[PDB]
RNA sequence: CGUGAACCUUUACUAUAGCUUGGUAUUGAGAUUUGAUUAAUUAAUUAGGUUUCUAACUUAUAGAAAUAUGAGGAGAGUGCCAGGU
RNA sequence: CUCUAGUCUGUUUAAAAAGGCAGGGAUGAGCUGUGAAUAGGAGUGAAAGGCUAAACAAACUCGGAGAUAGCUGGUUCUCCC
RNA sequence: ACCUGCGAGUUAUCAUGUCUAGCAAGAUUAAAGCAUAGAAGUGCUGGAGUCGAAGCGAAAGCGAGUCUUAAAAGGGCGAUUU
RNA sequence: GUAAUUUAAAUGUAAAUAUCUUUUUAAAAUGUUCCUGAGUAGGACGAGGCACGAGAAACCUUGUUUGAAGCUGGGGAGACCA
RNA sequence: GGAGAAGCAAACAUUUAUUGAUCCCAAGAUUACCGAAUGGAGUAAUCCAGCUAGCAAGAUGCUAGCUAUCUAUUAUUUAAAUAAUAGAGGCGAUACCAGGGGAAGUGAACCAUCUAAGUACCCUGAGGAAAAGAAAUCAAAGAGAUUCCCUUAGUAGUGGCGAGCGAAAAGGGAGUAGCCCAAACUUUAAAUGUGUCAAGCUGCAGAGCGUUGCAUUUAUGGGGUUGUAGGACGUUUAGGCUUA
C-alpha cells in the first residue's frame, strides 16, 4: 500500500478494455474543421474502432488496474 | 456613527437629541470637544432620563 | 511591529500572482498562471490619539483602520476591556 | 557535440523592485456654478471646477514625556485596488 | 626605507612567485607600526572581468544532497541448447 | 608498479507472466481481540473489503444480448463450448 | 549467576481508605415578557488552505472596504433559487 | 555487607580495617571560579565597587550577606517612581508537537503553469506527549466529541487535461468522558456620571420622600448553559425554624 503503481489518467481517459483483451477508442480527426471531408469518412470517423494488437502490451502496462 | 448632542447646533439638533454624522465629524471635533456623546448605553439611556426628568424641556430654547 | 496594539492584527504573507488570458465567464476560453512571486500585505496602523476626559489628557496608539471603525462603534473602554487589555498600558 | 552550466547584452519572452496615475480608507465643516439623471425653471441625488476655516493630520522650537507656541492642511503621507513606466 | 621596467639563474627549484645584476620614487597622490569600520548576486576597486585568508565571470563551511546527466568508466564462479 | 584485503541489479510494495502448494463457482481475510507462553510466537476469534460469477452503451438504461438505427438489416463488442 | 521466591531504615513514584476541601441543603410542572455571545454573519476586491491551478467553484480561514438579523431567527445540504 | 581496603593496572614502602573499613544505595553537609551569570564592567575562569558584620581595619587588605532585568498580581495618581511576593531568562533530545517564514537541485527528456513541497532550513512556544477535542457537524445514510489504524482507493475530482497531484463519507477497530463561563435576574458595595420626586418593596394598612434616585464600570455571591432552554410571571410546593 506504500507504493500502489499509479495509473496514467490521461491514458485511462482514451482507452477501454475489452473481455478478451482488445482495446477500444475513439478515432481521430472528427473534432474540427469537417466541411471538406466526405461524408463516407465522416461515418466511418464516427464509429469506434479496435487498435492494432501492436499496441496492447504497453497499454496493458500504462493501465495496471483498469 | 449615531451620537447625543450635549448642546443644540444649527443643522443637527437639539440637546438630547441622536443624529447619525460622518465618523470623522464625530470623533475628531464633537467627542472630544464635548459638543456631543456617544450614543452607548449607560450613557445615552442615562441622559434622555436625566434630560426627562431633571431637565424635562427646553432652558428657554423654544420661547 | 506594524502590529495593532488592541486586536494583534499583523501584516499577512502571501503570493503575487499574474494571470494571462481571458475568463470563460467573459467568453474567453481561459486563464493561465504566470511566475507568482512572494509578497506581504500590510495593515495600515494609523498613530492615532484619543483624548479621555476620564483623565483629560490624550494617549496616542497604534490601532488599524477597522480597529478605529470599532472603537466608534462600541466606546473606547468597552473594546479595550474586550480585548483585555487596559489603558494604562498604553502612555 | 550535449533540447550542458554560468555570465553579459538587447527595441527576445515573462514577472518584479522602484517610479508614476486614478479610485478608496485615513478624511471634516463652508461658499459658489459646471453638469448629468429623475419627475414636476423647481425639487431629490451625484460627480467635479474655483475658494474658506481648523479640530483630524504633519513641519519648526522648548521638554524625558505630557503639553504649549508659531506655520501648512483635509492636501500630503501611508494601506488596498486598478492603469502606465 | 618602499616599488619591479630590462636581463639571467631557477622552474621533479632554496622560494606554490624568489635571488643575482639594475632601475623608479625618495618632503610627498610618501612609506610604515599599532587599533577600528565596509561580507557574497554583496563589499571594495587612481578601473586590469582585479582583490576579498596561496584558488574569485559571484568566497568559504555545513545542510538540502546519494542534485540531475541522452556522457564516459566499471560490473566478480562454471557448463549445455 | 606488484601483491594482499575492501569494492556494484538489493530491499520494500503495486501491476503482470510463469512455476510450486491448496481450495473451488467460489477463493481469501486486513486492522484488531482472546487464550497459553515470556517463547518480537502460532492455535483460534474477527468477512469489514478485494478479485471471479454478464457484458454492451457517453450515459440513462437494457441485458446473452447490447450499441450504432425506423430496422437482429448488416456489422462493432460479447457468448452457447466457463 | 540462572528458575521459582524474596531485603526497605531512608528517599522517589502510584492508587485505595478515611481525614480534609467543596457543592445540592428541591423537583415534577403552562403561557406572556427579557436575554441567548456585533463591526460578528454576509457581500465587493485581492490571496491562502480544502484532493479540488477561476473552472459552473461551494465551504473555511483571511488583508483592504462595506455591512445584518434578534427563534415570527440564523447557518449548512459543492453556482444559485424554492 | 562482612574481610580486606589505599580509583581507573600493577609496581615502591607507608598506613588504616573485626572499635565493622573499603564499597553500594538513600539523605544531608561541604560545594573555589567561569558560565542563563543577574552590583557595574569585561579579552569567559577577573579587575572596579555601594552598603552591612567581624578581622588592632587603616593606608586600593581579607571573609560573610545584599543591590540585574521582564511579565502578572497591589502598597500608592499599576504611566513616572520605588516597595511586595509570584512566574519566567538558559541548557538539554543532530527526537516528537504547535505557530510564523519558506526555497533551490529535479521531473515535465526545454521551460514559464505545475511538480518536487509546506521539503530542507530559519524563528517563536511549551509539553511528556503536543496539537485538536463534546457539531450553527458529517451527509441523503441515520447516525452522534476529538485522535490514531484496516478498508473504501489509486476511487471521486483536479491538472500548459501535459507530467502529475490525490480525497471524503459509510463500514470494520484501537481507545473512551463529558463539562464549565459570559448574557438573561438579583445581592454586597465602591468608583465614575446624572437626579430632588412618587425612586426603591412579594402584595392590604401605618411609617417613607431620596433604604444612593436611576444607570455604566470594578469587585463578591446566588442564579443559570440548549433539536430554545434558562430567568421575571402560573400553582402544589417550599424538612423545619431563626433573620427580612
Amino acid at each position: 500500500m506504500a507504493n500502489k503503481m499509479k495509473t496514467r489518467k490521461s491514458a485511462k481517459k482514451r482507452y477501454s478494455f475489452t473481455v478478451n483483451g482488445k482495446v477500444k477508442y475513439k478515432k481521430q480527426n472528427l473534432r474540427h474543421i469537417l466541411t471538406k471531408k466526405s461524408s463516407k469518412r465522416k461515418r466511418n470517423l464516427r464509429k469506434s474502432g479496435n487498435l492494432s494488437c501492436f499496441e496492447v502490451k504497453r497499454i496493458k502496462t500504462l493501465l495496471p488496474y483498469g | 456613527m449615531k451620537v447625543i448632542l450635549k448642546e443644540d447646533f444649527i443643522n443637527l439638533g437639539k440637546e438630547g437629541d441622536t443624529v447619525e454624522v460622518r465618523d470623522g465629524f464625530a470623533r475628531n471635533y464633537l467627542l472630544p470637544k464635548g459638543f456631543a456623546v456617544f450614543s452607548n448605553k449607560h450613557n445615552i439611556e442615562i441622559f434622555n432620563q436625566k434630560r426627562r426628568s431633571i431637565l424635562k424641556k427646553q432652558e428657554a430654547k423654544k420661547q | 511591529a506594524r502590529k495593532c496594539e488592541i486586536t494583534g492584527k499583523k501584516t499577512m504573507f502571501g503570493n503575487n500572482v499574474p494571470r494571462k488570458g481571458l475568463a470563460k465567464k467573459k467568453g474567453g476560453a481561459g486563464q493561465h498562471i504566470g511566475v507568482k512571486t512572494k509578497r506581504t500585505f500590510k495593515v495600515n496602523l494609523i498613530n492615532k490619539k484619543f483624548f479621555i476626559p476620564n483623565l483629560g489628557r490624550s494617549v496616542s496608539i497604534k490601532v488599524s483602520a477597522n480597529a478605529l471603525r470599532s472603537i466608534s462603534k462600541i466606546g473606547l473602554d468597552a473594546f479595550l476591556k474586550k480585548n483585555c487589555k487596559k489603558i494604562e498600558n498604553f502612555l
